[PDB]
């Protein structure tokens, strides 16, 4: 997910802009919703996933609010201590203490019944057990016993109008999501929200502690410990599940890194390049980061050393000199199939080569496999979700800075080759891999281009339509599952606030009976392919004057 | 204005305003509307963050049934529910009475208002409650977007480096391919402006 807020001193023709882009992965019907709410204190327009109460993406015609998923560390595993002499039972503070467990029946259609049993601790359910050593692993979160509160704080903090409002209800939010704001005055902000815990001293947080009572957690860290940003001297906040501050650490997943190499930097780079935007520059933010080859950047300095005293006639400069004439931005050709440029090919296969060479090598089995993804892995149907640069490639740009990165290198990953041997021989392999698929004249090579599915199935795997829903996208684009901005005092217009979505393929899910789709069923699915978007209303008077139908209930709690 | 009226304007996109003068009605409204629009949808997303979905499509789905209600203690969301305010719990009730009102009315006249798709699979909709709304989030934002650890994959990802390296250079080698943190890393929040001011332990010091 990414979002870039534009305060006033970066804001042209308004004081502050809001543009996120959540990235949930691909879904028919939408797997947001589009929904206004007038009436017992609320005044909202927006769009939110599976309809919760609160809008995720939105605003109440005062402050404006989005979120990226947070990726901090708000779960760790407790090694509970069991005995044979005591099934059931675990050792917490001395005393043998019986767990608490539920037995569970799965009804199956046309299929018998499965029952089983779920285990829980003070420590949180049982993931697995190991009786070899007489050990439970058990899942604490943070946010344990705050489900209901997060949901709330979600549809509370729509209310707000100032900062002070809005941070009340993002210290009621419990699970680890980076919260934005942006209001009318164009202020701008900033919460890394959630609950962390207060840790014992000593607790590496990557790492299971045993569950005997001296590892617990203390208690939890204080709001005022959350990373957060009020009107940053830059002008701008942006994040693509980049980490929050110095010094904060990621998620303990072994395939998540905060490092050096980030995607969050391409945003960067495009609200650095002019000193103010307007929201139709903002909202192109969108198109270019959407295209944008995220291994460009980082590995062509080093390619392009690599190379530097080759002849002209060697294949593995010419390959990084169509690398140098390109700035990563894929497009499609006219068969709706192909990249115009080769670049992405000749990076997944350069990158490949190279993990095998480095990081994979280095890393016992079956752990290696963890480290040599490209970040160029998808599906027939194309990408899952995101694009992001993979855990490897972020290991070996580590390795490849030298002493510039401030990881110590434990393991020489080139093991002891000089980088550039080894830079060559994956470019040697990529000219292989390449001419024998495609020929030797590099300027015809037709690459295969990345597309994008609706899927009928939700991201659990179950089917939330039937299979013939699907709906297909020739073009990849690594953006938002909705995109949504808000813009506030424009100068462009009297109102305080502006705002657009995109809801594909449409508002509506419903097929009646006889197979007919409703009006609203894929009304928006050209306008989410073409980057376009439509008007958000929120008052009384933009609502009328854009009215399709209208019903009126009277009823009785 | 009377308390019992609730109006739904929809947009020249179909999508759905609601105005109300409660809690309650307000809420209403919105789950009447998504009821409307997406109740197979809701239904599917139900059934997948209760584990119910072998129930409807057979044995493919019990794997996924067991592992979602391992992932949760369903008990302990019904005492959080029961604990609410009034307001906060009319909008849980309310949500839920507004989808029941239109899965009522489907269920009624199910030869024009039943979506096809509910033909197609071979069930037919029931009503909703509070604890089903509140699960819709924890299933599908709690638990895909803050649930997130590979701690018993990483001790045994730690053990292999020690064993191939030995037992120093084995924590060097986890701390050079999975950092606590990375001083380089681009920071949403420049550093100006604050740090974090925790230092965390990086050498497992908890079994040392
Ligand atoms: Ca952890």
């Amino acid at each position: 997910s990414n979002m870039w807020v534009i305060g006033k001193s970066k804001a042209q023709d308004a004081k502050a802009i809001m543009v996120n882009g959540p990235q949930f992965g691909w879904y028919a019907p939408a797997y947001t919703y589009g929904i206004g709410l007038h009436g017992a204190g609320y005044d909202v327009t927006g769009n939110t996933p599976f309809a919760y109460p609160g809008l995720v993406f939105g605003h109440n015609g005062v402050i404006s609010w989005g979120s990226t998923a947070g990726f901090g560390d708000d779960v760790d595993i407790f090694a509970e201590r069991l005995s044979a002499e005591k099934p059931g039972y675990y050792l917490h503070n001395g005393k043998w203490v019986k767990m608490l467990s539920r037995e569970e029946t799965i009804t199956v259609k046309n299929g018998q019944a499965e029952t089983f049993t779920v285990w829980r601790t003070v420590h949180g359910n049982i993931l697995q057990t190991d009786q070899t050593t007489q050990t439970a692993y058990a899942k604490s979160r943070a946010w344990d016993g705050k489900e209901v509160a997060s949901l709330l704080a979600w549809t509370h903090q729509m209310k707000a109008k100032n900062w002070q409002e809005w941070t009340q209800q993002a210290a009621k939010q419990a699970l680890t999501i980076n919260w934005y704001y942006a209001d009318v005055n164009g202020n701008i902000g900033y919460v890394h929200t959630g609950a962390y815990p207060d840790r014992q001293s000593g607790h590496d947080p990557r790492l299971p502690v045993p569950g005997t009572g001296k590892w617990d957690w203390k208690g939890l860290l204080p709001f005022e410990m959350n990373p957060k940003v009020y009107n940053p001297q830059s002008g701008y906040i942006a994040n693509w599940n980049n980490s929050p501050q110095k010094d904060y650490p990621a998620s303990d997943l072994f395939a998540f890194l905060w490092g050096g190499a980030d995607r969050v930097t391409e945003i960067d780079r495009l609200l650095e390049q002019k000193p103010r935007l307007t929201a139709d520059q903002a909202w192109d933010v969108i198109r270019q980061t959407s295209r944008q080859d995220l291994n460009l950047r980082l590995f062509l300095p080093t390619l392009q050393a690599a190379t530097s005293g080759l002849t002209q006639s060697d294949p593995r400069r010419q390959l990084v000199e169509t690398l140098t004439r390109w700035d990563g931005i894929n497009l499609l050709n006219d068969d709706g199939k192909t990249w115009q440029q080769p670049g992405s090919a000749i990076l997944n296969v350069w990158l490949t080569s190279m993990l095998k060479r480095t990081v994979v090598a280095a890393v016992p089995m079956p752990f290696d496999k963890w480290y040599s993804a490209s970040g160029y892995e998808t599906t027939q149907d194309g990408p899952t979700g995101s694009l992001n640069i993979s855990v490897g490639a972020k290991i070996l740009y580590e390795a490849v800075q030298g002493d510039k990165s401030p990881i110590p290198q434990a393991v020489d990953l080139f093991a002891g080759k000089p980088q550039q041997e080894v830079v060559l021989a994956a470019l040697e392999d990529t000219w292989e891999t390449l001419s024998k698929r495609y020929g030797n004249n590099v300027s015809n090579w037709k690459t295969p281009a990345m597309a994008l599915t609706f899927r009928a199935n939700n991201f659990f795997g179950v089917p939330q339509a039937a299979a013939e829903e699907t709906r297909h996208q020739a073009e990849y684009q690594n953006r938002g599952t909705e995109n949504d901005m808000i813009v506030f005092s424009p100068t462009t217009s009297d109102r305080p606030v502006l705002a657009w979505d995109v809801v594909a393929p449409g508002q509506s899910g419903f097929i009646a009976p006889d197979g007919t789709v409703d009006k609203h069923y894929e009304d928006q699915l050209k306008m989410y392919e073409n980057f376009g978007r439509k008007s958000l209303w929120l008052t009384k008077q933009d609502v009328e004057a854009h009215k399709e139908s209208q019903e009126v209930l009277h009823v009785q709690r | 204005q009377s308390s019992s009226e609730i109006k739904i304007v929809r947009d020249e996109y179909g999508m759905p305003h609601i105005y109300a003068n409660d809690t309650w009605h307000l809420f209403y409204g919105y789950g009447y509307v998504v009821a409307q629009d997406r109740l197979f949808q809701m239904e599917m997303a139900r059934r997948s963050t209760q584990g119910t979905v072998a129930e409807v499509l057979g044995k493919d789905f019990v794997k996924f049934d067991k592992d979602i209600r391992r992932n949760y203690w369903p008990d302990a969301i019904r005492a959080q529910i029961a604990a609410l305010s009034p307001e906060d719990m009319s909008i849980l009730q309310g949500y839920a009475d507004g989808m029941n009102a239109w899965i009522d009315k489907v269920n009624t006249n199910p030869e024009t208002l039943l979506p096809k798709q509910f033909n197609t699979f071979g069930f037919t909709p029931k009503r909703w409650e509070p604890f089903d709304v509140a699960m819709i989030f924890v299933g599908t934002m709690a638990n895909r977007f803050s649930d997130s650890t590979s701690e018993i994959d990483n001790l045994a990802l730690l053990t292999a480096l020690k064993d191939k390296y030995g037992v120093s250079q084995g924590m060097a080698v986890f701390n050079q391919l999975k950092w606590l943190v990375n001083p380089s890393a681009p920071t949403t929040i420049a550093v100006q402006e604050s740090n974090y001011p925790l230092k965390f332990n990086q050498q497992n010091s908890q079994t040392a």
